[PDB]
RNA sequence: AAAUAAGGCCUACUUCACAAAGCGCCUUCCCCCGUAAAUGAUAUCAUCUCAACUUAGAUACCCACACCCAAGAACAGGGUU
RNA sequence: UAGGGUUUACGACCUCGAUGUUGGAUCAGGACAUCCCGAUGGUGCAGCCGCUAUUAAAGGUUCGUUUGUUCAACGAUUAAAG
RNA sequence: GUUCCUUAAAUAGGGACCUGUAUGAAUGGCUCCACGAGGGUUCAGCUGUCUCUUACUUUUAACCAGUGAAAUUGACCUGCCC
């Protein structure tokens, strides 16, 4: 009951019919798989099929790193760091390379895009390649390992240091000094958390989807 | 134009008002649902040299498809909405056939339009594109044309405005390098530098200048087509389409070469819903389309 | 994105490219039309103070949606006819360039890992 | 290009913009009526729109009073506005502000407009008043409208 | 960048008379129903707005007199009333703020 | 299949957000006069023609007050059920 | 015997009560004594690689290390860096 | 310049040759402790300088109201090709 980021629509003016449109395609391609229901920061493991490959099927383990689009295109990333070397896949739930879509863990790490992995040290990114799954409590509160991650050295390559990122997750206090957190909160916007406007409400358009979803189910 | 109508309405005569126009817009467009009832004119059967009249549908959005060889390909979605044929004119170089789009309001028209519009049933629609059609088919004005004339595996052009930028500068509208931002730039970085020549003291006309790029009907050729819709009456065509969101858009048969003789096995007229004709699927797919619902695709 | 003057990586058993040195190898010049270098192409890699071909096996920009996307330039060497200098790549290769069988038959065969 | 782009640049950036329109909002809570140009007229309303839904919401939910703290710089409309305006409109759902039209200004000439809530003790404004029902128009669509329904 | 030949008073005039300088005619001028002002469409009349203006400067000034210092903003409603008028029943809790004055023809 | 120059787009990828842009994706179609050959005379041989005659020898966009805008500096244009 | 004013000068004919001096940046207009994409004849043309003469300018004509210098040396390209 | 490096290219930088024929000694010849907004190179990191630029705020620009200059002008009814 917590519905797929991947239904609820943009803020972009359009003709709901096309909205409705994908969300029939998306039904009747769930209808065959399964695509169960994760969050950012858990471990995936989706079984493909390749033209190309030591067989005609594929696998692949990683954390889904973030998630965005909208129709068919339910893009994540997932990061697991092979032989000492970081590989990112972008996997889209709704290709036609698609078998089973195993789900190993559930978590959300606070952040909603693990972005700054990249700049972490390998520590919080290699991970077994055959592990079995984790699930307990059917139906109940997600576990969230409110856990910080350590950085590299100064050397980044997107500035998570600045507050417009919110990540509330790095561990600046054993990376950052005094005068660095200065500077990254003298760039603050304490206007955009008040700004009530750019909130996208959705109550109406989640009761419509699920109306869908249920007619389709029932259906 | 002159004053508005809503003007001299009370509180109470509005929706009355827009509840009759409703009514009668729906009911002209079920009188006129029936065109095989109606006379029709002589139907022909298909020739080497001639073509067909084309539609005009709105362009909603854009989604992807893969095909059976495991390949993402982009697809545009256009929504036949109507689509009925106004009036027929014969020799110009050749026959011609107006046809309209979508429903616009009968009451910010000019008085001519309206006239016409009313020998006529149906309501004025908002634009009309002529379609340079041969002698062999010929459609009475007042019939549908739903998405059904198309057919998948086909390749259908389409034009329209285009999203317009304004009164540009030089490199967005053409693609200027410009100038280096510094070794020794001071207000130079965007600007056209040198016109043509030096001793010429004119300017080659239809010389690349600042001026209003996009806002102008532009054709695109060679765009096939993978699925189809009844219901709806949507058209998913290959590639990007000229023209904003919800812009109408003219669409007609192509005009290549390779693709030329080719119509056989399409409807010379138009899709007759009435039949005697055997209605078709939900939705016709192709050959190369992966099937929404069908198992996974496997390349062993 | 592997242009020209990119430091990038080796990954070979070859003492050229395992050696150390005062001065990080990056490429020489692109084998193509445009000045950009994708996976699957030959390039030149200038190594201890000498030209020599490579191929490009990954690189760092986002490529298209059933693909890797690795975060160093991953590059391995090669000779003329290549005939790769090097015997083992413990690193893993994108499975992309099995389609080639003929311009790069020795390369697949010696690779190990695949993503 | 502005192509669907929303919020009209006013003051010198984003926060002299919001704030001079929290400004507003604060003096239309406070005396429930400013004369303002068009622009910040209709997007000082957007605004009160949203304030009153939070308001609507819930006094005790931490958000609603954060956003009324903040928005309202005298800090003593918080009451007036939670216990009067929320609970007067327990019954609408989105018809507040009454948004109209001034001639212009003696100084500048700039185009200036008048918004309040509705249901204020002040003087009524003069609304556009439609045409009466007894006009020969009117008349005649009111004698369609009964053969119509005689029809039947 | 300076001017090679003045311009001429033929040429001046034709470009300072086309119709595209000169002003454009308006013809949204209408006949406001109360006091007769000439008012124009979509826009407010012109004495009934001052009028208005008037009587909300006089009743914030009551306000002001009875609210007393400034900070204060109530949590109660308010009424209006003039010369006489039993204050209404069902208004009985709200504070009442006015002093001398008769109702106009147009309040209700 | 890739690039070149031109015509388009944000649904997947990015700068990012109620947009726009490319690194991202679709399309681009007609022969060009320079030669080689039947048949015969001035020159009943032979011979391609600055002698008579035959061979490789246009398709596309178009022409009925007032609020919002993907249209626009104004002007102008599209929608206002 | 015919064509050139693109190099070096040669003459000072209005322009010293002012025509602002080379390269290098965006933009290129035109001419073919044509580097390449199209078609032919010959050849020291068994084929590619070559050479020569005619038409075709609708198109293309790279990335860099130095010396301020177009020019001037060098590394790798594509059919060509005129 | 020769001469060996420093790079993929070195008239950039530096190790030695007098042949500088017009260097050469308080018109001072040579090294050196610290130093130079002095003039020329460079190793590991750095940024839109470019490869190919894009999005946002302001300055700024346009319209509606006010005032309000200067350089300049023989008159202009002011096109193009040879
Ligand atoms: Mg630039
Ligand atoms: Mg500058
Ligand atoms: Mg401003
Ligand atoms: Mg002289
Ligand atoms: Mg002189
Ligand atoms: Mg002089
Ligand atoms: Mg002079
Ligand atoms: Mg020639
Ligand atoms: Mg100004
Ligand atoms: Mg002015
Ligand atoms: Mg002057
Ligand atoms: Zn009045």
């Amino acid at each position: 009951r917590f519905l797929s980021p991947e239904f609820i629509p943009r803020r972009g003016r359009t003709d709901p019919l096309k909205f409705q449109i994908e969300r029939k395609d998306m039904l009747e391609r769930r209808k065959v798989l399964h695509i169960p229901e994760f969050y950012v920061g858990s471990i995936l493991r989706v079984t493909t099929a390749d033209p190309y490959a030591s067989g005609k099927i594929s696998q692949f383990l990683g954390i889904c790193i973030q998630r965005s689009g909208r129709g068919l295109g339910a893009t994540f990333i997932l990061r697991n760091v092979i032989e000492g070397q970081g590989v990112e896949i972008c996997f889209e739930l709704y290709n036609p390379r698609v078998q089973e879509i195993q789900v190993v863990k559930l978590e959300k790490r606070l952040d909603d895009s693990l972005l700054y992995l990249r700049d972490a040290l390998p520590e919080y990114s290699t991970f077994d390649v055959n592990m079995k799954p984790v699930v307990q409590e059917p139906n109940q509160k997600v576990p969230v390992n409110e856990l910080k991650v350590k950085m590299k050295p100064k050397p980044w390559s997107k500035r998570w240091e600045r507050p417009n990122f919110n990540i509330k997750g790095i561990r600046f206090d054993l990376c950052l000094t005094e005068q660095q957190m200065k500077e990254a909160q003298k760039w603050n916007q304490p206007w955009l958390e008040f700004d009530m406007m750019r909130e996208y409400d959705t109550s109406k358009i989640e009761a419509a989807i699920w109306k869908e979803i249920e007619a389709s189910k029932r259906s | 134009s002159g004053t508005w109508w809503d003007e001299h309405l009370s509180e109470e005569n509005v929706p009355f008002i827009k509840q009759l126009v409703s009514d009668e817009d729906k009911a002209q467009l079920a009188s006129k649902l029936c065109p095989l009832k109606d006379e029709p004119w002589p139907i022909h059967p298909w020739e080497p040299g001639s073509f067909r009249v084309g539609l005009i549908a709105l362009k909603l959005g854009m989604m992807p498809l893969w095909t059976k060889d495991g390949q993402k390909h982009v697809v545009t979605l256009l929504q036949v909405q109507d689509c009925h044929v106004l009036k027929y004119t014969s020799k110009g170089k050749m026959a011609t056939l107006s046809v309209g789009g979508k429903t616009v309001s009968r009451f910010r028209k000019a008085t001519s339009i309206l006239e016409f519009y009313r020998e006529l049933g149906l309501p004025p629609k908002q634009t009309v594109k002529i379609f340079n059609i041969t002698d062999n088919a010929a459609i009475k004005p007042g019939t549908p044309l739903y998405a059904a004339h198309f057919r998948p595996g086909q390749y259908v052009d389409v034009t329209a405005k285009t999203i317009g930028k304004g009164f540009q500068g030089v490199m967005k509208r053409w693609g200027f390098k410009g100038q280096p931002a510094t070794h020794g730039q001071t207000k130079t970085h965007r600007r056209p530098g040198a016109v043509a020549t030096g001793d010429i003291g004119r300017v080659w006309p239809g010389t690349k200048m600042p001026g209003k790029m996009g806002n102008i009907y532009r054709t695109e050729y060679g765009l096939k087509v993978w699925r189809i819709n009844t219901k709806h009456n949507i058209i998913y065509v290959n590639g990007s389409v000229p023209g904003h969101k919800n812009c109408l858009v003219k669409v007609k048969d192509s005009k290549l070469p390779a693709y030329k003789d080719l119509g056989k096995n399409l409807p010379f007229p138009t899709y007759f819903p009435d039949g005697d004709e055997e209605e078709l699927p939900e939705d016709l797919y192709d050959e190369n389309v992966c099937q929404p619902g069908a198992p996974s695709i496997t390349f062993a | 994105a592997i242009q020209k003057m990119t430091r990038v990586r080796v990954v070979d058993n070859s003492a050229l490219g395992n050696s150390p040195y005062h001065r990080a190898p990056r490429c020489i010049h692109v084998y193509k039309k445009n000045g950009v270098g994708k996976v699957g192409d030959q390039i030149l890699l200038a190594i201890k103070g000498q030209k020599k071909k490579a191929l490009i096996v990954g690189h760092c920009m986002p490529g298209p949606r059933m693909t890797p996307r690795f975060d160093s330039n991953n590059v391995v060497l090669i000779e003329d006819n290549g005939n790769p200098v090097g015997t083992r790549i413990k690193t893993p290769i994108p499975t992309s360039l099995r389609k080639r069988e003929g311009e790069y038959s020795k390369v697949l065969a010696i690779a190990q890992n695949f993503v | 290009i502005s192509h669907g782009r929303v919020f009209r640049r006013m003051g010198l950036g984003p926060e002299s913009r919001i704030h001079l329109l929290r400004n507003l909002l604060t003096g239309l809570v406070r005396h429930e009526r400013i004369e303002a140009p068009w622009a910040r007229v209709d997007e000082m309303r957007g605004y009160a729109e949203k304030l009153i839904d939070y308001g609507k919401l819930g006094d005790t939910n931490e958000r609603a009073m954060r956003m009324a703290d903040f928005w309202l710089t005298e800090k003593d409309l918080i009451p007036k506005l939670f216990q009067v305006l929320a609970p007067r409109y327990k019954d609408q759902t989105g018809g507040y502000t009454r948004m109209l039209q001034i001639p212009n200004r003696s100084l500048d000439r700039a185009k200036m407009a008048v918004i309040e809530y509705k249901g204020n003790c002040l003087p009524p404004l003069p609304l556009p008043r439609r045409d009466s029902h007894l006009t020969l128009l009117n008349q005649l669509l009111q004698g369609l409208r009964q053969d119509l329904r005689q029809s039947q | 960048a300076a001017p090679k030949n003045r311009r001429t008073i033929e040429v001046n005039r034709c470009r300072r008379r086309n119709p595209q300088k000169l002003i454009k005619v308006k013809n949204n001028i209408d006949v406001c129903p109360e006091c007769g002002h000439l008012k124009q469409k979509h826009v407010l009349c012109a004495y009934c707005y001052e009028k208005v203006c008037k009587e909300t400067a006089e009743i914030r000034r009551q306000i002001g007199k009875q609210e007393g210092g400034p900070f204060k903003a109530p949590t109660i409603e308010t009424v209006v009333l003039y010369t006489g008028e039993t204050p209404s029943e069902q208004d009985q809790g709200k504070r009442i703020i006015e002093r001398d004055r008769k109702r106009p023809s147009w309040f209700t």
